[PDB]
């Protein structure tokens, strides 16, 4: 009885369509890009393991 | 001196040395190579392995001068200083591979005929101490030769290069010890340790009949090879040594026994080539370690 | 080059490192074991014993040490787990051996055992690592048999097929057909490990009680040819 | 924690004597301890240092050869062993405890002294200002401080301390590193600095701040002090 | 009366199915790739006796904590490779370890059942145990702090419970699970986390309430780590069938897949990198991958381990990665 009280509750909520989920996250990745030293190597005089 | 002549003399030991440079350089280059790997992997026979490559390598190193020395009939004209580094160089490489020998022979008769005992004597550390102190006392040892003349001018043109014909005396018993403290006593302890490895091996439950027979077959061309190696030269080191002790004054043994000394000094090299292929090449893991090696290059 | 707290930050990290080499000492030189088997099997009364005769409600894991012949070793079983057993496994390939543990007077629930052991041998992260299984309660097995009520052949088709090896060895002298019975069950489990062990691991069989007093020595002798092996393959010998 | 030591009291010129702190309360045999000495009116200065492991020691110009320090860990003790004593040793002498690791901070705790009375170049210089400062409870004050070769490192650590000393006791750790507030001290402390030149502030007093204030450094043995300076 | 339950869960199948009309592969083929990433080794910390389980970076950047077999917690400084600390534990097994926001205790438990939390900053001058917290009836596998005075808690039974460190009891008890529970991670906000099981499925749950809020499936085998992108809105999780996935909440999908044929190994760690550029995975194949997070190709590898990695963290301000392995080594990689 508890399951399908459960997947009840599960069902009834409220969803976006997948493109927009796809722009937001591209939307981060681009926003955050000069932060990132992994992609974009700090120059050999700025990082602590030099 | 005495007239001595050999007439195969300038033929037999420089095509074996430059046999063995070419055939050894590559193969104690790979063997130092899986050595230092098995040392990452935090083992204790590594250490061994290394140094006799290592041993192995200066020897090698040495050995030009030699062959450019036996082409122009027992001569050498480089000059004075040279032949004590460069003959000093020459016989206590031997002697330190058959101590490195006997190392490697306790060390697994220790871990193979008693586990679950003496694990303080199985690490790095201890090795090290080890390899340091055969090292000292063996440059100590033969260090007798150093301190006396190493060139002579014979009449019947030759310039010999630490050896005279007939000996000087204090030779003897250096060869005395040579023969009896660095050849039988680890080749004595090589074979006892290989012995109670064999007892131990036949009293496991989970190796099968035919692993025993090759473990057998393996224990004893380690042995054979030494013993045929290291063995003429050293019986015809001891004969000359015992004889100049019963009479100084007779030479004719020496004209007689000239050519198969040097004979048999050439034949101790393929000990060297030999190690590299017993200790390395054989076993699957380093023969795969050693294919990675070259596929990086 | 470096200033003054740096050069005493550096003192303490090489007095931390001493203290962890004598720690590698104290733990080189003990061995680890694993005891498995089921709720029927006796393996409570041999940790009892074992524990006696020499020197907290939900948890764990268990802890038992013993010495022979100044060799010291760690037992350790498992209390309150589930069901389950593929995920918490993988923490143990690197123990000595794993003890197992079998009784041999229930003929009912035999078949799952057999099964529980095949599934051990063949873990993918088991692989090297050897097995000391112990048929406990012999005597049990032994009244069964003489009263002759339960039958073996019932349950076990192949049992009449069935003739007892030749290199068999009982010792003090008792009734054949228990040695018949007991054969027939030390060679199910043995065809199960000589099926697929390629070299790698071995299978120790033993014939035990409960209460008797030389379990011990048999783990020492067992541990001994392992560590023995393994020296033999990681020394170039092999 | 609490560190109680004992030793001392009228002695001849020209001989020797043995002193001692009893430690208790915490792990004696993981910190380094110092000791550190004031003449009867003057400041503070520096002494000796035993470190952990007993590895390494220290000692001060003036007392290069005379003096000996040790330790004791399984009882739990420090020694200091003088022989030689001049007429310029009188003075109290204090056990002081400090570790050293990442984030650490040293000079914590400090215990009571015992008192000493002898009958009849290339070294940091740190300088205070003027000694003396009046001051009305609820105002605000900036003592200030000096130094001669710049503390910063390239670590990007600046070594400099700051300690309290109320009318009746031992000194209190108030600043470590140039920017922390020890554990303890209320949040009306502050302290910040620019290299070579260093400030102090403390934002409304209290009736239980007044005493005098002394500055310190690490960069490199041997530590020296500096005057202090009053408040009334 | 069951079929309720098939019904709903066709309803819920078919709810799902409608969303879903552009892919992930599809709105990005139109953007520039990242190219080759050259990432070499600068530190090695030796010091572990035995194989590494666990690390965790602290707040700051710059200290680390790691979890052995020998029942040690070993707290390194990472420029200098010091060693600040070593936490003897009294139980050999340890499967996790977390390392508080605040800098002030550490945690870690095992197959004892228990979770016990180290204090960092005593007057004395040693590590004590604070507390143990009982009350699981199985094997703990992963840990986590909110602040210095609430954890929560992963256990080999199929349950999760977040504890009161104070007062040592369980506030609220999560349960729905049907395997074994094997890893969790905290929303940036921590308002939320996610779990994931042996039954090949993921949970998002409410801490506040203590209800399940939505639950994915896939994966087709155990699933083994699991790490929120940085925005708060998707998570990526890793398999024993060589295949990682990304799924996003408030769509309620499954937008990509990481594989390749020549991997088939497992999965064993999961971390994303500060921008959600790149996702990092470790494997059983002795080497560390490192993957697009856009357009599920392969930018490069880290290989200099000699067994297993097991675990992988990446700092809070983007300068560093580590990975510790079952040779009993950390590698510090930039």
């Amino acid at each position: 009885r508890k399951l399908v009280e459960q997947l009840k509750m599960e069902a009834n909520i409220d969803r976006i369509k997948v493109s927009k989920a796809a722009a937001d996250l591209m939307a981060y990745c681009e926003a955050h890009a000069k932060e990132d030293p992994l992609l974009t190597p700090v120059p050999a005089s700025e990082n602590p393991f030099r | 001196g005495c007239h001595v002549d050999s007439r195969v003399d300038h033929l037999f030991p420089p095509s074996l040395y430059i046999f063995v440079i070419g055939v050894g350089l590559p193969t104690n280059c790979l063997a130092l190579w899986a050595a230092y790997r098995q040392v990452q992997q935090r083992n204790e026979l590594g250490v061994y392995l290394m140094n006799l490559s290592i041993a192995d390598l200066l020897y090698i190193c040495t050995l030009p001068l030699w062959v450019d020395y036996f082409l122009h009939h027992d001569n050498w004209i480089h000059g004075p200083g040279s032949c004590k580094l460069f003959g000093f160089i020459f016989y206590t490489n031997i002697y330190i591979s058959i101590a490195f020998l006997c190392c490697i022979s306790v060390d697994r008769y220790l871990a193979v005929a008693h586990p679950l005992r003496f694990a303080r004597l199985r690490r790095v550390k201890t090795a090290v101490a080890v390899s340091s102190v055969v090292w000292a006392t063996e440059l100590g040892a033969n260090s007798a030769p150093l301190f006396h003349d190493e060139l002579f001018r014979d009449r019947y043109n030759h310039t010999f290069c630490f050896e005279k014909f007939p000996m000087e005396g204090w030779v003897a018993w250096m060869n005395l010890y040579r023969v009896f403290v660095g050849f039988l006593f680890p080749w004595a302890l090589m074979l006892l340790s290989y012995r109670g490895i064999l007892r131990a091996v036949r009293g496991s439950v989970s190796t099968e009949r035919q692993e025993k027979a090759k473990i057998k077959r393996l224990a004893l061309s380690l042995i054979a090879i030494v013993l045929v190696c290291f063995a003429p030269y050293h019986v015809l080191l001891l004969s000359r040594s015992a004889i100049y002790l019963g009479r100084p004054w007779d030479c004719g043994f020496e004209e007689r026994v000239f050519s198969a000394y040097h004979s048999s000094l050439a034949f101790t090299s393929l000990n060297c080539v030999a190690d590299p292929i017993l200790y390395c090449l054989v076993n699957e893991g380093a023969r795969s370690d050693v294919a990675k090696a070259l596929h990086n290059l | 080059t470096l200033s003054a707290e740096d050069k005493a930050a550096v003192e303490r990290s090489k007095m931390i490192e001493k203290q962890l080499q004598k720690d590698k000492q104290v733990y080189r030189a003990t061995h680890r074991l694993l005891l498995l088997g089921a709720d029927n099997s006796g393996k409570s009364t041999i940790v009892k014993q074992m524990r006696i005769y020499h020197v907290v409600k939900t948890s764990g894991i268990f802890e038992t040490k013993f010495q022979v012949d100044k060799v010291n070793f760690h037992m350790f079983d498992v209390g309150a787990q589930r069901d389950e057993r593929r995920k918490w496994i993988q923490c143990f390939n690197d123990v000595t051996a794993i003890i197992f543990v079998v009784d041999s007077s229930d003929y009912n629930r035999l078949q799952e055992a057999l099964n529980d052991f095949k599934s051990i041998w063949n873990n993918r992260w088991l692989r090297t690592i050897s097995v000391i299984l112990f048929l406990n309660k012999q005597d049990l097995l032994a009244e069964k048999v003489l009263a002759g009520k339960s039958k073996i052949e019932d349950y076990f088709p192949e049992f009449a097929r069935y003739t007892t090896p030749e290199d068999a060895t009982p010792e003090p002298g008792e009734d054949p057909r228990v040695t018949r019975a007991k054969y027939f069950i030390r060679d199910e489990f043995l065809r199960i490990s000589t099926a697929s062990g390629d070299g790698r691991h071995y299978c120790y069989p033993h014939f035990t009680c409960s209460v008797d007093t030389e379990n011990a020595r048999r783990i020492f002798n067992d541990c001994r040819d392992i560590i023995q092996r393994m020296h033999l393959r990681q020394y170039e010998l092999l | 924690v609490q560190l109680v030591e004992s030793g001392g009291g009228l002695v001849q010129p020209g001989g020797s004597r043995k002193l001692s702190c009893s430690a208790s309360g915490f792990a004696f045999s993981s910190f380094g301890m110092h000791w550190v000495r004031q003449a009867p009116e003057k400041g503070l200065e520096w002494v000796a240092y035993i470190s952990s492991g007993s590895g390494t020691i220290y000692y001060a110009d003036t007392v290069k050869g005379r003096f000996t320090i040790s330790r004791d860990d399984p009882k739990n003790t420090l020694f200091l062993q003088m022989t030689s004593l001049r007429s310029e040793d009188t003075a109290m002498y204090y056990c002081v405890r400090s570790i050293y690791y990442y984030g650490s901070s040293p000079f914590d705790f400090w215990g009571q002294g015992t008192t000493l009375t002898v009958s009849a170049s290339a070294d940091i210089v740190m300088t205070q200002a003027t000694s003396s400062v009046p001051v009305t409870p609820g105002e605000s004050v900036s003592i200030s401080c000096r130094s001669s070769k710049s503390l910063l490192h390239s670590n990007g650590n600046t070594y400099l301390y700051w300690f309290l000393q109320r009318p009746g006791q031992s000194p209190q750790l108030l600043i470590y590193r140039m920017s922390n507030l020890a554990s303890g001290v209320p949040d009306r402390f502050s302290g910040s600095g620019s290299g070579t030149a260093f400030t102090l502030t403390i934002s409304r007093l209290e009736a239980e701040d007044v005493g005098v204030y002394y500055c310190m450094q690490h960069l490199e043995y041997p530590l020296t002090f500096g005057a202090g300076t009053k408040l009334e | 009366l069951r079929q309720e339950a098939e019904q709903l869960k066709n309803q819920i199948r078919d709810a799902r199915k409608a969303c879903a009309d552009a892919t992930l592969s599809q709105i990005t083929n139109n953007i520039d790739p990242v190219g080759r990433i050259q990432m070499r080794t600068r530190r090695t910390l030796r010091g572990h006796l035995a194989k590494i389980y666990a690390m965790h970076w602290g707040t700051d950047s710059r200290l680390l904590v790691s979890a052995s077999q020998d029942g040690k917690l070993i707290i390194w400084d990472s420029y200098t490779t010091n060693k600040v600390h070593a936490i003897p534990l009294r139980s050999s097994w340890v499967m996790t370890c977390a390392y508080a926001p605040s800098g002030n205790y550490v945690a870690c438990g095992g197959l004892d059942n228990i979770c016990s939390i180290y204090n960092l900053k005593t007057r004395e001058g040693n590590v004590r145990v604070s507390r143990e917290l009982a009350g699981h009836t199985g094997y703990l596998s992963c840990c986590r702090f909110l602040d210095d005075n609430q954890i929560v808690t992963s256990s080999g039974d199929t349950t999760c419970a977040l504890w009161d460190i104070e007062t040592g009891q369980q506030t609220t008890t999560f349960t729905g699970h049907t395997g074994d529970v094997m890893s969790l991670s905290l929303a940036p906000d921590t308002r939320l986390f996610v779990s994931g099981a042996c039954d090949a499925s993921a949970k998002l749950w409410d801490v506040r309430e203590g209800m399940c809020r939505q639950t994915f499936t896939g994966h087709e085998s155990d699933i083994n780590a699991i790490c929120f992108f940085p925005n708060g809105n998707a998570f990526a999780t890793g398999s024993d069938d060589a295949t990682c996935r990304l799924f996003d909440l408030r769509a309620d999908q499954e937008l990509m897949t990481y594989s390749h044929d020549n991997i088939i190994c497992g999965i064993t760690s999961v971390s994303f990198s500060k921008s959600g550029r790149l996702l990092l995975a470790g494997y059983d194949d002795f080497n560390c991958n490192v993957w697009d997070a856009l357009k599920a190709d392969r930018a490069g590898v880290l290989a200099g381990h000699d067994n297993r990695v097991s675990c992988l963290g990446v700092t809070d301000d983007g300068m560093a990665v580590a990975t510790g392995s079952w040779d009993s080594f950390l590698k510090i990689w930039n």
